């Protein structure tokens, strides 16, 4: 070893203790991969929740809760058709599935996405938060009455309100029965094939919601604690 | 005084053979495991590796008493190896308890304190300060403390803060980390339920494995504490302590059972590793 | 209409024009590959070891 | 006439495997028959490349077969002095999700792209002392895939759009658009006179075009599900493509048909990288299953296991002097695997 | 920009110590490693001071060793030499230098315009030839040798030779003997074996008008030798 590779090592000693301090904030924070039909308002949560920033492509968005920080990723203006690139997002904390509950000419669409996603090959151990947004405009469509969930899903005449239900005390009860139909529908396929390795947590939200982020570090937060228990041997 | 220990201790030459035969290699297996867990940068693995090496000094200790009983540097030899591995055991369980705590009940406030580096800093210090602190008898001859009473001062905090306080942190550890573990959504009945038997087997393996010895040893010393040499404890003592001294060897066999083989990772390991050297 | 007709017939002239590619016989291409590969094959430090003295990641 | 272009289209295509098949008369197999197959081969970890974060995509060597470059989910480019170890640099990136890197055949800069769909070109060589972005390539829809240098001004990028692109530095512009593929298009690899080049995509095809003109001169297909990697034979006149069906094929240029396909029974994981030794009789692929196999180019046969990654081996390079071969997999680990004797 | 100021100096007293400041603007000073080099008045340079970049490695001249001190601000962008108990022999040109190493890298850059300081074993470098026609259009050759060769087990053989102008601060013309720096054009040239060292020059234009320099840095000492004037 010369002296030129004497400061060359230097130089790379120097990157290392970079590559340390990195490696600190990098396991600190949970990376959650954001996606949801073009309409289902995931936009709009994360404009509720904080800015993004872009740069059709990804959209960062670093939001802290209880001096824990989370890195939500959208994935946009891309053809939704196979999601290829999701072999990147294997390792992701979470992945935050987010569908409007109040379009059912889309709904068995988002159901089939759903059904992709929760099947997936690279997302078997990946957990899932299930955010059904657009609480607000499901209420008023199925209150006006125009609309049927019946023509769009023929079993939800046999459907009824499940007794675990909690609803809101000044909600309609076809409300109710509603939403949980669809929560339903949703947590078939989450049970189908996910028993163990990994969790569907269903959350009702609406535009103007605003303790998503709580209800996301609940879940991240559930999600370790699983994640510890089966490393830690406890499982 | 009239020190009488041949007799009753000649039924149990074989508890520490067998202890022998079903330790070494289940511990060898342990440590193996332990660690490929530290090459998966899982910290748990470098306490689970320490704990399997003092179960392996203890067993390799384990010997040199068995032919010397049969015959009769001793002291300063495992007779002091004799101490450490016997709460440096205990000591690498709590740590092992405190790192599941704090990796369930609070899973998204600590990542500093579980890294390797921070295991091995905190498992330094466990190896260096039970040596340090039972290497009294050695500056500051198989163990028969005789009355001596600053080896009973010593017996008294080696009882207390040996086993009460390293067992009674993993007793609060485990009871939260059960606590924690009821308040999770995502695990079913059937694994909280495994959980909740898993801690009840390891806390009560411990408090039956190494509590009596330390309770005859306690009342020893508070005998002690009153009267002398003359109280003679060797009249209803000594041979129940020479046989809880046997019934401390069984954690050496329990905990690569316990804290390897029960889980199925650990198990998957160990198959390979074997089916690897048997191919071989 | 106007779309898928288009489309149609663009893939038809992409495929007419791949089609009259001079396609040579497999065998001698096959043949000048192995001869490709036999004559470099002293040049390769991986399919013949390298002795370790020049050998730079000794 | 939508009907009627169909079916001249499939006359097309039945044509033309008439044409391949009168062509097709043996294969490479029975040809090489006589040669003499090479022994077990078994490769050492002569180093280890230590210090990123997070899982490894890409990595590239350079045209000094000494420097590398290796990307990482951290928003991390590592550019190591393979031969010592060092790490001559270290570049954050804007966007923590890149998919591919490379280096330029002069060593001056760098290239980086993935879900943000623009290749960041990094100026290694700066008078500021620092590294900078060169420039950011925008024009691409679909997340960046594989990005290689012609030269210093020209470089040529792969997308998830189904869409190839040549840029010129300066310019910023895409000189020639590649728009022949129905899938998302993974690996391209530039043929060593840099006329021409190949890319494989979703569609189960790997298409070559020429960058001066820019049409799909050739198309390939043969292969079951989406090719994940390509890569040029030394000579230019073949090429290997690895895809999701746990089957390396390799396509020939002048014949215009498959080869073989070297696949084995035993192994049912996806390719994640192809490419080939200095002289062309190895190709070194490394697979979902964790480790990287090498096989006789030309006897189909498994002659070596690269197995000493915990994780699936993404990336694998070979110096463009032959002199050792560098695998970068899941397990932020880089192994610069090299010959024994 | 990559510009290094520097300021102080002027005539001081042998007792008393100085701060001789040097401050670079339009480059990472943060990650560059920084040297101290002397021209004696009329005469040749000799390497004074290094540290690299963090002030991980500090190395001083044999000469200067005990009552020398550099220090690096990072965040001001600064380096500075305090000295102490100055003598006769102090009274020189200073040059701050920055010095970045890697592999391809050329580790001696941008010299600044230094201070002047008026004041009321190791490898050694001949270049024996010290005159030479100034005639331009010609091909004229400087030569070199070494007490010990510059090879190494690497390959790369540490030798730097530098111009400097007449009224301007000495600047790289190569940084090893086969590669050339990138403001000097392709006029210049290395090459050589062992000791043996010579710089080519194809055609000799106004502007080369100055005193060639030669150095080693196999060895930390990185001693200097005789300048030859054309």
């Amino acid at each position: 070893v010369s002296a030129e590779d004497k400061a060359a090592a230097e130089r790379s000693k120097m990157i290392e203790k970079q590559l340390q301090k990195d490696k600190q904030v990098y396991r600190a924070t949970h990376r959650l991969l954001l996606l949801g039909a073009d309409n289902s308002g995931k936009s709009t949560i994360v404009k509720q929740m904080r800015i993004y920033h872009g740069g059709s492509g990804i959209f960062e968005t670093k939001f802290q809760v209880d001096k824990v920080n989370f890195h939500m990723f959208d994935v946009g203006g891309q053809r939704d058709e196979r999601r290829k690139w999701i072999q990147c997002f294997n390792d992701v904390t979470a992945i935050i599935f987010v569908v409007d509950s109040s379009d059912y000419n889309r709904l068995q669409e988002a159901l089939n996405d759903f059904k992709s996603i929760w099947n997936n090959r690279w997302l078997r151990t990946i957990s899932v938060i299930l955010f059904l947004n657009k609480q607000d405009l499901l209420a008023e469509k199925v209150l006006a009455g125009k609309s049927k969930i019946e023509d769009y899903f023929p079993e939800f005449a046999r459907y009824t309100t499940p007794e675990d239900a909690t609803p809101e005390p000044g909600e309609d009860p076809r409300v109710t029965r509603a939403k949980y139909f669809i929560r339903d529908e949703f947590l078939r396929i989450s049970t189908a094939s996910g028993d163990g390795r990994h969790y569907c947590y269903p959350h009702f939200t609406c535009a103007v919601d605003t303790e998503n982020a709580r209800r996301i570090f609940n879940d991240c937060r559930d999600i370790i604690q699983r994640m510890h228990l089966r490393q830690y041997e406890l499982l | 005084c009239n020190v009488d220990s041949n007799i009753d201790q000649f039924f149990q030459p074989t508890l520490y053979i067998i202890v022998i035969v079903l330790g070494f290699p289940t511990n060898c297996m342990a440590l193996w495991a332990a660690y490929m867990q530290v090459k998966q940068k899982n910290e748990l693995g470098i306490y689970l590796m320490n704990l399997s090496i003092a179960d392996l000094l203890y067993i390799t200790t384990l010997p040199l008493w068995i032919d010397y009983f049969v015959h009769h540097v001793s002291c300063k030899l495992f007779g002091f190896i004799f101490y450490t591995n016997i709460y440096v055991s205990i000591a690498f369980l709590c740590c092992i308890s405190v790192d599941r705590y704090l990796a369930v009940a609070h899973p998204l406030k600590f990542a500093k304190v579980r890294r390797v580096k921070t295991a091995l800093l905190v498992s330094a210090i466990v190896w260096l300060t039970e040596i340090v602190a039972n290497s009294a008898p050695l500056f500051h001859c198989f163990e028969k403390y005789p009355m001596e009473p600053w080896v009973a001062g010593m017996n008294l905090y080696r009882t207390f803060l040996g086993f009460l306080a390293p067992w009674g942190i993993m007793l609060a550890a485990y009871r939260g980390i059960l606590r924690a573990v009821r308040g999770n959504v995502s695990t079913e009945r059937q694994e909280k339920a495994k959980i909740k038997r898993l801690a009840l087997s390891l806390i009560l393996i411990v408090l039956l494995c190494f509590a009596p010895y330390h309770v005859l040893l306690l009342w020893r010393s508070v005998l002690f504490l009153i009267n002398p040499c003359d109280c003679g404890g060797e009249e209803n003592l000594f041979g129940a302590y020479h046989v809880t001294l046997a019934l401390t060897s069984l954690n050496c066999v329990a905990d690569p059972i316990l804290y390897c083989f029960v889980n199925e990772g650990a198990r998957h390991d160990v198959g390979r590793a074997l089916a690897t050297l048997l191919g071989l | 209409n106007t779309a898928s007709i288009a489309q149609a017939r663009k893939l038809v002239e992409q495929l007419k024009m791949e089609a009259n590619i001079d396609r040579i016989k497999v065998s001698k291409a096959a043949a000048d590959l192995m001869a490709y590969c036999e004559a470099h094959a002293k040049e390769d430090p991986l399919l013949t070891p390298v002795p370790a003295s020049e050998n730079p990641f000794r | 006439e939508l009907d009627q272009l169909r079916q001249e289209a499939e006359q097309l295509k039945n044509q033309i495997r008439d044409a391949r098949k009168a062509c097709a008369d043996a294969t490479l197999s029975q040809i090489t028959n006589n040669i003499d197959p090479v022994g077990r081969i078994q490769m050492r970890t002569r180093r280890t490349l230590r210090g990123h974060l997070a899982k490894i995509y890409a990595m590239h060597w350079g045209t000094d077969s000494r420097l590398l470059v290796s990307a990482s989910q951290d928003g991390k480019l590592i550019i190591w002095d393979s031969y010592t170890t060092n790490k001559v640099h270290a570049i954050p990136l804007r966007s923590s999700w890149v998919m591919t890197c490379a280096y330029a055949p002069s060593g001056n800069y760098v290239a980086c792209g993935g879900l943000d769909n623009i290749c960041s070109i990094y100026n290694l060589k700066t008078r500021e002392g620092n590294v900078r972005v060169s420039r950011e390539l925008a024009g691409h829809t679909g997340y960046l895939s594989c990005c290689r240098f012609l030269d210093d001004n020209q470089i040529v990028t792969s997308s998830g759009d189904t869409t190839c692109a040549l840029w010129d530095i300066e310019t910023g512009q895409q000189t020639t658009t590649f728009t022949g593929h129905t899938g998302d298009v993974m690996s391209l690899s530039l043929a060593p006179d840099t006329r021409l080049f190949v890319s494989g995509a979703c569609d189960a095809s790997a298409k070559l075009w020429d960058v001066r003109e820019g049409m799909c001169r050739q198309t390939f297909t043969g292969h079951e599900s989406d090719i994940n990697a390509i890569c040029f034979f030394p000579n230019g006149n073949a090429f290997a493509t690895g895809s999701d069906d746990a089957t390396c094929r390799l396509f020939d240029l002048r014949a215009d048909q498959e080869l073989m396909t070297y696949s084995h029974d035993n192994i049912i994981c996806g390719i994640t990288s192809v490419s080939f030794s200095k002289s062309g009789r190895l190709l070194l692929a490394g697979y979902d299953d964790f480790n990287c196999n090498v096989w006789d180019a030309l006897k189909a046969d498994r002659a070596g296991v690269l197995a000493g990654h915990d994780n699936r081996v993404s990336c694998l390079g070979v110096t463009d002097d032959g002199m050792a071969v560098a695998t970068g997999s899941w397990d932020s680990f880089l192994k610069i695997w090299n010959g024994s004797s | 920009d990559v510009q290094l100021v520097e300021s102080g100096g002027g005539l001081v007293q042998p007792g008393g110590s100085r701060k001789l400041s040097c401050s670079a603007s339009g480059f990472a000073f943060s990650s560059f490693g920084m040297h101290w080099v002397r021209q004696a008045p009329e005469k040749g340079l000799e390497w004074v001071a290094y540290i690299s970049s963090g002030s991980g490695t500090i190395y001083y001249a044999d000469t200067v060793k005990g009552r020398f001190t550099i220090s690096r601000d990072d965040p001001k962008n600064t380096l500075f030499l305090q000295m102490t108990s100055l003598r006769s022999e102090d009274t020189a040109m200073y040059y701050c230098v920055r010095s970045i190493y890697y592999y391809g890298s050329s580790p001696f850059d941008f010299w600044g315009q230094g201070t002047t300081l008026t004041v009321s074993s190791d490898i050694v470098m001949t270049q024996a030839t010290s005159s030479v026609p100034v005639t331009p259009g010609e091909s004229v050759s400087i030569s070199c040798r070494s007490s010990k060769s510059l090879l190494h087990s690497n390959g790369n053989t540490y030798l730097y030779w530098f111009l400097q102008r007449p009224g301007q601060s000495p600047q790289l013309l190569i940084y090893r003997m086969s590669n050339l720096a990138s403001g000097v054009p392709d006029r210049f040239s290395g090459s050589g074996s062992g000791t043996a060292f010579t710089l080519t020059i194809s055609r000799l234009e106004a502007e080369d008008v100055g005193v060639y320099y030669c150095m080693q840095h196999l060895e930390y000492p990185l001693t200097f030798g005789a300048g030859t004037k054309l």
